[PDB]
């Protein structure tokens, strides 16, 4: 109550209009922050295979890093009848976007008006509705393009704005198309391939537990089997 | 420029009103509240505060962001004056969810993370149940820290209990009321875990 | 900024991989000058020092310090003030504060009025540092000049809260008896008097009225009297000077209060604290039972006053020939003349008109003069009441007083002196009860400590009609009304002005009038209708001195012993507390010689024990802390004298409008106000209304007297510094940022280029590697990273490359490719030849990077030829 | 269902009257204002008054 008419002897002027005058605001409930139960046995979902987030341009000042607060307030869904997001990568400035049986061009920070000759997550870009990586650890970046092994359709490609099959181009389908299966790479034993690149000699080795095929960009032709299979890492 | 936690305490309601009676709709108020850390997680560089303030009933609140302390500091009194007027919503953005992501990228300084698992850790009804047995629920004549009103004495013709001067936890309960009660949990980051 | 690269387009200039020069105190040397400082307060003041704009031979000079700068400010010399100090360096940048510590004030405001001129002192404090060692190192640092830097102290954790003078309030006797009003705010302000040499001034031809009189201010004085040697004094016509006292074996209080329950008395016990904070700082009028100590640290010099009267009657006057209101001298004084100080209009021969006879001859062209006080009755200002035929003749329509006491100068106790009313151990020395801030209404004063009494019920707008009860018990006379007094014989020769300065003795009752024995009746010669008590006051602050553990009462002390209470005779009570000891009252002494003339106690209210001040005295609370610069700038030679000259207290002159008119169309109104120089944190001179100094002071009001413009009251907010803490890691390194300048205006300003504010940054991908190299080949600019290299889009059109300034995004043309030495870049029109040791080859960019060693042939040579260690001559 | 009751120590009473014509008597107080009940809660014994 907002009035001073109170505990005063006089009250002799008193009425509704002065002497119950009410301010509801204090009689507030912890309304805010307001919970309820769940249903354990409730499916709610919590696996999204074709989406991404976005987090928001590094202020590089003096507060909380962005990458770590992640709020799912920029999402972007990629097509679900392609399959799962196996892999994402970044060449000349561009996301690509790797799925099972798709590759993409995320369209982010490109400006507004042309390509070429305003930071918001537009729309995807797809480059290929059928062609797709399947083992993210057969992707090896360079300066040329991105180097990937597709086991479903029995190649090796490399994306430089344009797809090229280099096991065809270079006559190695039938060595990728005897060596290739269904599970997914791992440290312990090799089963699919696993790229690397050599950043001092331009050489791109495709490991496998029992050989390891060596590219050479310099001449764009394979080099020989080198003995280095079994290796977990190859790095500059 | 690293992590950030949720938020681990929200004080109880306080009233801005006056030392004597409540203030009207158009009044504004000589207050101010004077914060007490005690034991803080010295590992932090800083501290952050925020005040929700309502002008209305179920309105849309005014956040501010009052300061930003340090850790070792052990009193902050929030006059009204400072303080950047921040959108409401970004409360609930505050250290953010716990994702399983498959792969990333990095682009003009902003990241990506895709084909992500969404990290629900749920309680068992076993176990809620097991809670709801193991209760031992009473009620209590408690009060509030101070527990003597000196300021109301029987040598005066009238004396106005005051009760905007002190938190919220001034409120009590109805006794031949009923209540559905309950319980939360908090995680190491200050999640609040859900009701059982 | 420390950059490492740079480049040149569109006359703008970019800088990459810079690191920001910040050059901090180490927390030794700062430690060294926080035990080197040898700070001190002394009594400095301005450049002028003589202000002759003020003189003793005028009525009223307005003390103005708005023509001079803001180092008119000082200190509260009971206040702590968080001191610091700066280093300017070559350039004119201030460095961090350096913490020194609180110091408390030692030296108070002075202000003495000299004949033709008036110096004011204002307390400084003063920085010495003379530690060679410790200025030899501040000069290394760089460091040229110093500067005080101050952070004041907060309403929260100020030791004063305000300060003002002490006014005695008033109080009916019914109403203290059924505790309605209990105590009350007075019409009138009743300082002290300094001697009692007053009271033989108001015996025979002694008193003349053109002095003025002094107001009834003694403690239980009752605000009356029957003497006429004394009749000027009488500020209610229903009052006869009943002493608040009463023996309990003889009557009861209220048989007592009958015979006059239309009386007033003072009371000292129960003050009222002006100051000009409560009226200019909103945040004082709403305490609510403050827990504060007071001490009483000075007087007010009172040497004049101002005042005036005013008399309008509804109906004419009796006598056809009669000359009516007529305007005496009173007070109208200069300051010079400061014996008759502290002096008022209170009473008067104001009027004049022939006798209502029995026989009525208003034809005849004599007349009397009659009083005319300032609660005068309900009727005829002349003797007249019950009218027979109609309307009464002269009869009171609107009536008004104003009084302006004008304080030159302020004498403070010495320390020794100061009167504090708690004083730990001393039973008689009890506090003073919680304050209460009077705004509008009621405000009820806490119980007072060692009374039996309850909680004190206060109002300063009173809207009373005081009836004179008629009864024999203080004098037979009294069972038909109050008596009318009037001058002893006609106005003999026109000398109506000496007539009006000798009323003390010129003056006798209607019936005593041996002449008037049968030729007035009974009805036209005693009085017998109401007086309507009217007035308002202004914002203020109430308390209660608390009762001794004996039981009697505390009272403002009195200076060298003199003009004491009004002592109870044996066995005698107070009428609101019959169960009291004996004498009832307690009032101590102040030794204070340095005044001669009336006063005011001036006091402060002070908060003893204060908790966590400026948040702490810990370097994180001075940290958190806010500061504001204090004192010019002066030259580090071979010791550093520092001279804080601007503070946050004023000493300036207040003008407290104490009392007004309850309405503009009431009979009786009373306006008072009281003139004096005080301390405040407001600035009192920026007070923009005209109604200053004006000997009228009849229409003043809250409305038109004090009007306030805050504006005038700001501190150097502007430029603002704090602490920092050299421990604190804070980067100052930022290799993956561009800073871009303005275009080059090539005009008579200054070069854009050196004027580097950060304020249109751009950062690169951190995870390529820090910014080797920026170049601009054919209109663009390429910058080369470690393991990068992009395209800097700047000043590119808005819409299409090809077929705004604005320094957009980047655009990158290898993630992987990048150079690693500088030094390798050479700029041609074909491209940028750069060798990338990382890859191992000799690249060329020119559009599309080629790699010159691989299609010429050089690998081997580069791949054998290279190494990590960057290039130098 | 009563459950309590009130605890009734004092009451802060008062009065006006105002009237149209004068007093009869011409020499009249008219209005007197006395004392009722306007107590401290100490009093507690004249409670509800
Ligand atoms: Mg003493």
């Amino acid at each position: 109550r907002y009035d001073k008419n109170r505990g005063q002897v006089n009250n002799l002027a008193v009425s509704p209009t002065n002497f119950n005058l009410f301010n509801p605001v204090y009689s507030q409930k912890n309304n805010f922050f307001t919970f309820r139960t769940i249903d354990y046995e409730r499916f709610s979902i919590n696996y999204f295979p074709n989406s991404i987030t976005v987090t928001k341009e590094k202020s590089l000042g003096e507060d909380i890093d962005t990458w770590t607060n992640i709020t799912l307030a920029t999402t972007l869904d990629l097509d679900g009848d392609k399959g799962e997001i196996v892999s994402l990568n970044t060449y000349n400035n561009e996301i690509f976007c790797f799925q099972r049986r798709g590759l993409s061009n995320i369209l982010f920070n490109s400006r507004v008006q042309i390509p070429t000759s305003g930071l918001k997550v537009s729309g995807k870009r797809y480059i290929s509705n059928t062609i797709g990586c399947a083992n993210k650890w057969s992707i090896a970046e360079s300066p040329s393009g991105l180097y990937f092994i597709d086991n479903e359709t029995n190649s090796l490609y490399l994306f430089n704005g344009e797809i090229v099959s280099l096991s065809d181009k270079l006559g190695f389908r039938q060595w990728i198309s005897t060596h290739n299966v269904h599970v997914n790479w791992e440290p312990v034993g090799y089963n699919n391939y696993r790229s690397f690149y050599d950043k001092n000699n331009n050489d791109v080795y495709f490991t496998y537990k029992d050989h390891c095929l060596c590219y050479s960009e310099l001449i764009n032709q394979f080099t020989s089997f080198m003995s280095y299979e079994g290796v977990p890492a190859m790095f500059n | 420029y690293g992590k950030e936690t949720n938020i681990f305490r929200t004080s109880p309601l306080l009233y801005i009103a006056y030392s004597d009676r409540g203030a009207s709709p158009e009044e504004t108020v000589s207050c101010s509240f004077q914060i007490n850390f005690t034991e803080l997680d010295s590992s932090y560089d800083f501290i952050r505060v925020y005040s929700i303030h309502r002008t209305s009933i179920d309105a849309t609140p005014t956040v501010r962001k009052v300061a930003d302390l340090a850790t070792d500091t052990k009193l902050y009194v929030d006059t009204g004056t400072t303080g950047e007027i921040v959108d409401p919503t970004l409360l609930l953005y505050v250290g953010g969810e716990e994702i399983a992501p498959y792969t990333m990228t990095q682009k003009d300084n902003t990241l990506f993370l895709g084909n992500y698992t969404l990290k629900r850790s749920l309680i068992s009804t076993e176990l809620k149940n097991q809670i709801k047995s193991d209760s031992i629920v009473t009620t209590i004549l408690g009060g509030l820290d101070d527990a003597i009103e000196s300021e109301w004495n029987v040598n005066t013709q009238y004396n106005s209990n005051y009760d905007l001067n002190y938190d919220s936890r001034i409120k009590g309960f109805q006794k031949g009321e009923i209540y559905r009660l309950g319980i939360q949990f908090q995680d190491n980051k200050g999640k609040w875990s859900e009701v059982v | 900024i420390a950059p490492y690269t740079m480049t040149q387009k569109d006359n703008t200039l970019f800088l990459g991989n810079y690191t920001l020069k910040r050059s901090l105190i180490s927390t030794e040397l700062k430690n060294q000058i926080k035990s080197d400082s040898i700070v001190t307060t002394i009594l400095g003041g301005l450049d002028d020092a003589i202000e002759s704009e003020w003189n003793v031979n005028t009525q009223y000079n307005s003390n103005y310090d708005l023509n001079y700068d803001s180092r008119i400010k000082g200190f509260q010399k009971g206040e702590i003030y968080r001191l610091g100090i700066q280093f300017q360096d070559n350039k004119g940048k201030w460095s961090e504060v350096v913490f020194i510590g609180d110091y408390e004030c030692t030296e108070r405001f002075k202000y003495t009025q000299y004949d033709t001129y008036g110096i004011t002192l204002i307390p400084r404090f003063k920085v010495v540092i003379s530690n060679s060692t410790t200025i030899q190192a501040i000069k290394n640092l760089g460091y040229i000049n110093a500067r005080g830097v101050v952070v004041f102290p907060t309403l929260e954790d100020r030791n004063i809260l305000c300060q003002g003078i002490l006014c005695p309030t008033v109080a009916n006797y019914k109403d203290r008896l059924d505790n309605s009003p209990f105590v009350q705010s007075s019409w009138f302000s009743r300082p002290k008097q300094a001697t009692e040499t007053w009271k033989t001034e108001y015996s025979g031809t002694n008193h003349l009225s053109e002095f003025g009189e002094v107001p009834y201010f003694q403690h239980n004085e009752p605000i009356g009297s029957a003497s006429l040697s004394e009749i000027t004094r009488w500020e209610i016509q229903t009052s006869l000077g009943l002493v608040p006292y009463y023996n309990p074996s003889t009557t009861n209080a209220k048989d007592f209060v009958d015979g006059s329950p239309s009386e007033f008395l003072v009371d000292e016990n129960i003050v009222t604290m002006h100051s000009p904070d409560v009226e200019f700082d909103d945040r004082l009028q709403n305490i609510t039972n403050g827990k504060f100590k007071l001490r009483i640290i000075g007087t007010t010099h009172l040497t004049n006053t101002l005042s005036d009267i005013s008399v309008i009657t509804s109906t004419p006057t009796y006598g056809n020939y009669a000359t009516g209101f007529y305007k005496g001298k009173v007070a109208n004084m200069n300051i010079s003349t400061s014996y008759y100080g502290g002096r008022q209009l209170s009473a008067g021969l104001f009027w004049s008109d022939n006798v209502k006879f029995q026989d009525p001859s208003p034809q005849d062209k004599l007349e009397r003069l009659w009083m005319v006080y300032p609660w005068h009755r309900n009727g005829s200002l002349m003797n007249m009441g019950v009218p027979t035929e109609g309307t009464r003749a002269a009869a009171l329509q609107r009536k008004i007083i104003s009084n302006l006491k004008f304080a030159s100068q302020n004498n403070y106790l010495p320390n020794q002196s100061v009167w504090e009313a708690e004083i730990s151990g001393d039973a008689n020395h009890t506090g003073i009860t919680p304050v209460n801030s009077w705004t509008e209404g009621l405000v009820r004063i806490p119980a007072q400590a060692n009374s039996n009494l309850g909680s004190l019920n206060y109002y300063a707008n009173i809207d009373k009609v005081l009836t004179f009860n008629r009864s024999e018990q203080i004098s037979e006379i009294y069972k038909n009304g109050y008596l009318i007094y009037t001058t002893k014989d006609w106005i003999t020769d026109g000398k109506i002005a000496d007539l009006f300065n000798n009323a003390i003795s010129q003056t006798i009752s209607v019936d005593q009038v041996q002449d008037w024995l049968t030729r007035i009746a009974d009805t036209d010669k005693y009085g017998t209708e109401p007086v309507s008590m009217k007035y308002k006051s202004n914002p203020h602050l109430v308390f209660a001195f608390n009762y001794t553990e004996s039981g009697k009462q505390l009272i403002l002390p009195m200076k060298n012993n003199n003009n004491g209470y009004l002592a109870p005779s044996a066995n005698s009570k107070p009428f609101w507390n019959p169960t009291a000891p004996e004498g009832a009252v307690y009032q101590d002494s102040i030794n204070f010689t340095n005044e001669n003339r009336a006063f005011f106690w001036l006091a402060e209210l002070y908060r003893d024990s204060v908790v966590n001040r400026f948040g702490g005295d810990t370097e994180e609370a001075i940290l958190n802390n806010t500061w504001l610069p204090s004192g010019d700038s002066v030259i580090i030679g071979d010791s550093i004298n520092i001279e804080y000259t601007e503070g946050d207290t004023y000493y300036q002159r207040y003008d407290c409008l104490r009392t007004f008119a309850y309405t503009n169309e009431d009979q009786n109104s009373i306006v008072d106000i009281v003139s004096f120089m005080c301390e405040s944190k407001v600035n009192i001179d920026g007070r923009y209304d005209k109604n200053r100094g004006q000997v009228n002071n009849l229409a003043v009001s809250p409305t038109n007297f004090n009007l306030f413009n805050p504006v005038y009251s700001q501190k150097n907010n502007f430029f603002t510094f704090r602490t920092i803490d050299y421990e604190r890691f804070s980067i100052n390194y930022f290799p993956n940022s561009i800073t871009v300048t303005k275009e080059k205006s090539l005009g008579e300003d200054i070069d854009t280029w050196t004027n580097i504010t950060l304020a249109t940054t751009l950062d690169l991908d951190g995870d390529k590697g820090e910014i080797v190299s920026l170049n601009t080949y054919n209109n663009e600019i390429f910058c080369f990273q470690r393991r990068g290299l992009s395209n800097i889009l700047f000043n590119s059109r808005v819409q299409i490359p090809t077929s705004g300034l604005k320094v957009s995004g980047k655009r990158y043309i290898s993630n992987t490719i990048g150079c690693a030495n500088k030094w390798s870049i050479a700029e041609s029109p074909s491209g940028l030849y750069f060798i990338d040791n990382e890859t191992n080859s000799l690249y060329l960019f020119n559009g599309e990077i080629v790699s010159l060693s691989d299609k010429l042939g050089f690998r081997q040579w580069i791949s054998t030829h290279n190494v990590h260690v960057n290039w130098e001559p």
